[PDB]
RNA sequence: CAGGCUGAUCUUCCCCAAGAGUCCAUAUCGACGGGAUGGUUUGGCACCUCGAUGUCGGCUCGUCGCAUCCUGGGGCUGGAGCAGGUCCCAAGGGUUGGGCUGUUCGCCCAUUAAAGCGGCACGCGAGCUGGGUUUAGAACGUCGUGAGACAGUUCGGUCUCUAUCCGCCGCGCGCGUCAGAAGCUUGAGGAAACCUGUCCCUAGUACGAGAGGACCGGGACGGACGAACCUCUGGUAUACCAGUUGUCCCACCAGGGGCACGGCUGGAUAGCCACGUUCGGACAGGAUAACCGCUGAAAGCAUCUAAGCGGGAAACCUCUUCCAAGACCAGGCUUCUCACCCUCUAGGAGGGAUAAGGCCCCCCGCAGACCACGGGAUUGAUAGACCAGACCUGGAAGCCUAGUAAUAGGUGCAGGGAACUGGCACUAACCGGCCGAAAACUUAC
RNA sequence: CACGAAUGGCGUAACGACUUCUCAACUGUCUCAACCAUAGACUCGGCGAAAUUGCACUACGAGUAAAGAUGCUCGUUACGC
């Protein structure tokens, strides 16, 4: 029952969508240049999500100019103002970790019918 | 269970596995057997969690145990006899008593018993 | 690293000078004694250092009495910075090392003047 | 997580293509380098039309890593390959083209022509 | 003067600033402590104060202890520790029977949490000291992970009292110090430590405040 | 080969001052002569060891000297500033990675505040290697008629030993500290740690034709090292979950099991850990080193000194962390038990039974080689089982439907599962043994 | 310094568990180490050696000595096993 969850209870955030490794979905995040604050969309889909609670993370993966690009975040953190899922696709892992030596039309990923 | 938190039981990790199936299948036959001390402690955890599944006694549940004691004999009596006749006691089927020593290698022996008191 | 050659110009008069050494076998051979008893390495480095130390001292000496402004220094990669280090600050200041060849295939004077012509350019510029 | 010996790729139109990492600048005995992490290398490769010559001792910075870079608000940044980019004295680059995506930790060094040059800034 | 508190190492988790930073904390249960006797100079010949913490049944209290908290008028407990002060000024604070709580601690203050390491039995030269090693391969004959030589041939013939050798690590007594409490939580008795804290969940440490930045 | 005596040679200085430095011996160098320290070099002697003291280099681990490479404090300068030269004090910490060579040494590459010099059997082979070298093989060059030789070369060639004593690193048992115990502590005396850079403001200021460019004083961020910890990131996982190859078995289908490195693959909670996260070197005071001074005679002047009074550094003493009363001057503040019988010939001693308290047996731990330490023991949540949650895996069996089949979909965030959290006396902590408490006397009040 | 022509001289496709130099792939050889299992080591019960051995309730420093001292001198330190 995680002794100290009554901790975590206040930090947490709600309005967090449902969703799961496979699933294509694009985060808006928040970034300070010279005190003028705007905002940033990275668009991948989601390989793995570590869960702990309030320390729960989770991975993008995009594909930038011929190179990819992964981007971890913790579920609630702040700076996450809005996450927007896209589409939900089949996949029989809980880690997608074969997508990294996959490159064009071999890294595409079903969706659910 | 728990796994061991030392060198395992019978030599390797594989003697200890096919050690406690034939332990728990000698257990469920006669109700009571000798053995040494360290051999009785690590079998009640085992053996407890496979009446378990004879008391909720379902296909699923009988086919994993039979996955683990492979006797044919001894799974009927599993769902027969010990299954029901423990339905109405949460926990604790299983009784270590304490005896004499070895004389051979002095080692420390004990009988481990099914309880029967209801 | 067995000696040294020496010539000072003043002009219209050259002076020549040989200046020998007193450790003979330079040379550390392969061989130590039995079982490695016995070895010629220090016994060698320091007739290496006694011949260093004579042409470092007649050398000084010719710079203190003639007061040259340039000393060419011709030899290999090891006996000729180890004889830089021997040298005090007075000369190692003026030194300008050049990279020819043997003592024993001996030089002329045109190889001389075009070996210097290059260093007296830049000291006149 | 750079060192001595190691190859990186090259993300500029300056002609090179692979430089080795000889020494890590900014202390004596420093280990490893990351994103915006100033090296010393040589030409290990090159086009033969291009200014950068084989065997050539030139200066770079890091922009891309494998090595995963935690930030200040628990985020991480991972590549698939190490890229670097020639510079010179005043910390500008050599070439006039960057390729590929660079990391963000370039603004906070202080990169800012190689900055606007890139495509991409995560 | 200095503050001090008795509390229970709970575990480690994760809040995020003001400024969407993340930081790093530790939960600190600072109990109740409640005093039991002070230390005067003219009784002693130091200045601190006695302070008692935790939770014991009546039947496991030894009759001696027994009697000291009955000397007291104080309800026994697990725990007594000391805190030393450093005059006789700061001993008119505190009198017998007083009621410690973790709000003596406010946000931003920066204390010492001192604590029993973890055990990690018999251990080895690069364990417990670091020593490098020897080469895995080109020949070594079975030398791989012991210390070498440890001493001069024959001059002295002594080995030099204080050599690093091989024995128990760990299970002492740390201190760390100019640890940052990020948030003192009044309706629970929690602090919240920004950084780690010696010592097994569970453990007893003493909170307290900084000697070199406080 | 090592140790010992000597110090010709070597090394570190010093005395005189011809000269160089435009003028000017002594800012900086300093000839011809002379006087010494050290015991690193080449040597001289042959004093211990030939019934045995294994040679160079590398690795791991160190400890000491200062004749100081960096950091600290000053005097002089042929010191405008930045940067330097030389000398005096100073050993707290620090002193990089590669190319060639068996090589120590050395040159070079890229940096750095710096890439110091030496002693310890030229430290260290009952700690490791075996590249060089003189066992036995073969070949080159030279010498010899020859067998062979060579301070000239080349390719190869078994590194033995269960620690008795001192020494060092950790852990127990016994006794003592004047009745038997239990909490909390004082500290004499010891150990650890000490490193340093870039940038911004003052200020483009002082200084300088100009180029350049500060002291003093604040602030930000790092490199190397050390410690604690596991929230994040990563590593491992021999009783976790899933796929799959070969074969044998459970009568057969279906579903599973044994063996093949856990058969191999994809993940992986707890524990341990770094590549991860936090923290540290301090501020302040005292006595000083070189150095700078105040007042002032012997010596009507002058003089930091002979009387007196002061400033002064990473060295020293307090200060930070840890151990510590076996500290024999064996400490202090308190709280418990604070009383019973028998025998010798009753002088003293011996014996048994107890109190407070402790230990063994039993259940355990993230405590652990054993011991020890910590927790529990029915007035009980200590371990296991049981229920639930967190978390890992990823959609179980059976049935139904679609497809000729391989297969897919529904029932269904399904089934399975260890370490983390909370409940529940169901199993085991038992109708139990062993230890353990006081001669008095003198003086003072 | 000090090759040389059947103690042959100069080359040579194929070949070599021979010697030397370089490159690609690969990796715990290394930066820099971390974790798991088994056999010893550790504890309990049984049997039960060996080389070595003038002695013994076998400290350290600075010295002295056949010139490198547990055993001599002066000090320092040290409860028994």
């Amino acid at each position: 029952m995680n002794t100290l969850d009554f901790v975590d209870q206040a930090s947490l955030r709600d309005d967090i969508p449902t969703f799961s490794p496979g699933d294509t979905v694009n985060v808006h995040v928040k970034v300070i240049e010279g005190s003028k604050e705007r905002i940033q969309v990275f668009k991948g889909v989601v390989i793995r999500r570590q869960g702990g609670g309030i320390s729960e993370t989770f991975t993008v993966r995009k594909e930038s100019y011929g190179v990819g690009v992964e981007r971890t975040f913790p579920v609630h953190s702040p700076n996450i103002d809005h996450i927007d899922v896209l589409t939900r696709g089949d996949v029989r892992r809980a880690k997608l970790y074969y997508l990294r030596e996959l490159r064009g039309k071999k890294a595409k990923i079903k969706e659910k019918r | 269970p728990k796994p061991t938190k030392g060198p395992r039981l019978g030599g390797s990790s594989s003697h200890q596995s096919a050690l406690l199936a034939n332990l728990a299948t000698s257990l469920f036959e006669h109700g009571r057997i000798k053995t040494t001390e360290p051999k009785a402690r690590a079998l009640r955890p085992y053996a407890e969690k496979l009446i378990t599944h004879a008391k909720k006694g379902a296909l699923h549940n009988r086919r994993e145990v039979m996955k683990k004691i492979r006797d044919k004999d001894v799974v009927h009596t599993l769902f027969a006899e010990i299954g029901p006749f423990y339905a109405d006691r949460n926990g604790g089927y299983t009784r270590i008593i304490k005896v004499e020593n070895r004389k051979g290698d002095n080692a420390p022996m004990a009988v481990i018993e099914l309880v029967r008191e209801k | 690293h067995t000696g040294a050659d020496v010539k000072l110009y003043q002009g219209a008069t050259i002076s020549s000078t040989k200046i020998d050494g007193v450790g003979y076998p330079v040379h550390k051979p392969v061989t130590a004694g039995w079982n490695g008893y016995g070895d010629f390495q220090h016994t060698t480095e320091e007739a290496i250092r006694m011949n260093c130390r004579a042409v470092a001292d007649h050398l000084t000496r010719l710079v203190d009495a003639a007061d040259p402004e340039v000393v060419f220094v011709s030899g290999e990669v090891r006996s000729r910075t180890d004889l830089l280090s021997t040298l005090p600050q007075r000369v190692a200041v003026r030194v300008s090392q050049l990279h020819a060849g043997p003592r024993k295939s001996a030089l002329d004077e045109e190889e001389i003047w075009d070996l210097t012509s290059a260093e007296f350019t830049r000291r006149r510029y | 997580m750079i060192q001595q010996e190691s190859r990186l790729k090259v993300a500029d139109n300056t002609g090179a293509k692979e430089i080795l990492c000889i020494r890590v600048l900014g202390g004596s005995s420093r280990r490893y380098a990351g994103i915006g992490d100033v090296i010393v290398a040589t030409v290990k490769d090159a086009i033969p039309g291009g200014n950068v010559k084989r065997g050539d001792v030139v200066k770079a910075v890091v922009v891309r890593t494998v090595k995963e870079r935690r930030r200040a608000d628990g985020s991480y940044i991972k590549f698939d390959e190490n890229a670097a980019v020639i510079i010179k004295n005043d910390n500008d680059p050599r070439g006039t083209r960057i390729f590929g995506p660079v990391g963000r930790e370039l603004r906070e060094k202080k990169f800012m022509k190689i900055v606007s040059l890139a495509p991409e800034v995560l | 003067a200095r503050k001090g508190i008795l509390g229970t190492k709970l575990g480690m988790t994760q809040v995020f600033d003001e400024n969407n930073k993340v930081v790093p904390v530790t939960v600190v249960k600072a109990g109740p402590n409640v005093v039991t006797r002070i230390r005067t100079t003219e009784r002693d010949g130091y200045s601190a104060v006695q302070l008692a913490y935790g939770e014991i049944s009546p039947r496991k209290v030894i009759k001696p202890v027994a009697g000291q908290f009955a000397a007291a008028g104080v309800n026994p407990r697990r725990h007594v520790a000391e805190l030393r002060l450093d005059d006789e000024a700061a001993v008119a604070e505190y009198e017998v029977g007083q009621e410690l709580t973790a709000e003596i601690f406010s946000d931003g203050a920066y204390v010492d949490v001192t604590g029993t390491s973890k055990g990690k039995g018999f251990a080895g030269t690069m364990k417990r000291h670091g020593f490098r090693g020897q080469g895995a391969a080109h020949g070594a004959q079975a030398v791989h992970r012991r210390p070498g030589s440890i001493g001069g041939c024959a001059t002295p013939g002594r080995v030099f009292k204080g050599t690093r050798m091989s024995g128990r690590m760990g299970n002492d007594r740390v201190t760390t110090q100019n640890l940052k409490v990020h948030k003192v939580d009044a309706e629970n008795g929690v602090l919240l430590i920004k950084g780690a804290i010696p010592g097994r969940n569970g453990g007893l440490v003493v909170v307290r405040s900084a000697i070199k930045r406080g």
